[PDB]
């Protein structure tokens, strides 16, 4: 079970 | 040995060296002298949003004088607030105006106004790899390999210029009218001699050294290639969970499980890309990218023929004509509003 939609990249985790 | 063929591959590697040396010379001329303010907003009719992301959207636009279609990325300067959000935006425009490769989207214009930044690129009407992949479930290994080969060559080119890409995933890969890849979305790309330290990227695709707050290098792109190849061939990525923190624990662990339909050649390649130990990761060893290009899983790949676009693609997107958006999903539209007052002018001086 995990994310199936478009994934946003993170600029500063 | 494995080859009896070896002379052909060696000559081929000297030719790669020759190509990359010329490519560097061309890159540096444009890197040191960047183009700026090559158009303005009222030169274009805005048609439809093709996707959204950090800070704005990409729209299909039509150039009024010529009628040519383009993809315009619009960034709201007032949403680009954090220090590394700003720096990344300047990286993107400077890199895009300086690179030239068959599988990289071409920047045609850039400009800014009181409220926004704009980057106008070639429009690639075949859609995102992401959509096609989710619709058909997974790609067969030959189909995945054809796309992977184009990423391998693109990264060999970028890394030779000291560029790290840092956001490989199917969302960022468009499929052109010949069925080949176009890499877009250079928002996380950076020119790096050596290490860099920003904690950035997409959770599922982050290399362990990024998650662990280590100074890292271009090998993070080869890790992400492993994630991409796995996701193309499986239909889902290897480190798969609902929350980012759960994803990060799986990534660091050093464990990966494969579908039973993966070939042993594919699993071997992936174990060497999805390698936590940087002294062992393919792409990061003394033979560099050639450990990847010479892997058994790529034995059928004619690297030169891929570069020259002579290979028949596995899939040609349907196209109904110029400006057709049928291969993209729909998004909510929002009117562009340009303030009468210049916003954030000093942060984006160089743009
Ligand atoms: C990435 C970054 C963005 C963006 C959108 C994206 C998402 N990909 C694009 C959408 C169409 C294909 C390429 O709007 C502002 O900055």
């Amino acid at each position: 079970a995990g994310r199936t939609g478009r994934r946003q990249a993170i600029h500063d985790i | 040995g494995h080859m009896g063929a070896a002379a052909k591959k060696g000559s081929e590697q000297e030719s790669v060296k020759e190509f990359l040396a010329k490519a560097k010379e061309e890159f540096l001329k444009k890197w040191e002298s960047p183009s700026q303010n090559t158009a303005q907003l009222d030169h274009f009719d805005r048609i439809k949003t093709l996707g959204t992301g950090s800070f704005g959207r990409v729209m299909l636009v039509k150039h009024k004088e010529t009628g040519n279609h383009y993809a315009m990325k619009i960034l709201d300067k007032q949403k680009v607030v954090k220090l590394k959000q700003i720096e990344h935006t300047l990286n993107e425009k400077r890199i895009l105006q300086a690179v030239n490769f068959p599988f990289l989207v071409k920047l045609e214009f850039s400009f800014k106004d009181n409220s926004n930044l704009y980057m106008v690129m070639e429009y690639v009407p075949g859609g995102e790899m992401f959509s096609h992949l989710r619709r058909i479930g997974r790609f067969s290994e030959p189909h995945a390999r054809f796309y992977a080969a184009q990423i391998v060559l693109t990264f060999e080119y970028l890394h030779s210029l000291d560029l790290i890409y840092r956001d490989l995933k199917p969302e960022n890969l468009l499929i052109d009218q010949q069925g080949y890849i176009q890499v877009t979305d250079f928002g996380f790309a950076k020119r790096v001699k050596g290490r860099t330290w920003t904690l950035c990227g997409t959770p599922e695709y982050l290399a362990p050294e990024i998650i662990l707050s280590k100074g890292y290098n271009k090998a993070v792109d080869w890790w992400a290639l492993g994630v991409l190849i796995y996701e193309m061939a499986a239909g889902y990525p290897p480190f798969f969970a609902d929350q980012p923190i759960q994803i990060y624990e799986k990534i660091v662990s050093g464990k990966v499980r494969f579908p039973s339909h993966f070939s042993s050649d594919l699993k071997d390649l992936l174990r060497n890309l999805l390698q936590v130990d940087l002294t062992k990761r393919f792409g990061n060893l003394k033979n560099g990218v050639n450990d990847i290009k010479n892997h058994k899983w790529f034995a059928t790949t004619d690297w030169i023929a891929i570069y020259q676009r002579k290979v028949e693609a596995p899939f040609i997107p349907k196209f109904k004509g110029p400006g057709d958006t049928s291969n993209f999903d729909d998004y909510e539209e929002e009117e562009i509003r340009v303030s009468i007052n210049e916003k954030c002018g000093k942060e984006f001086t160089e743009f």
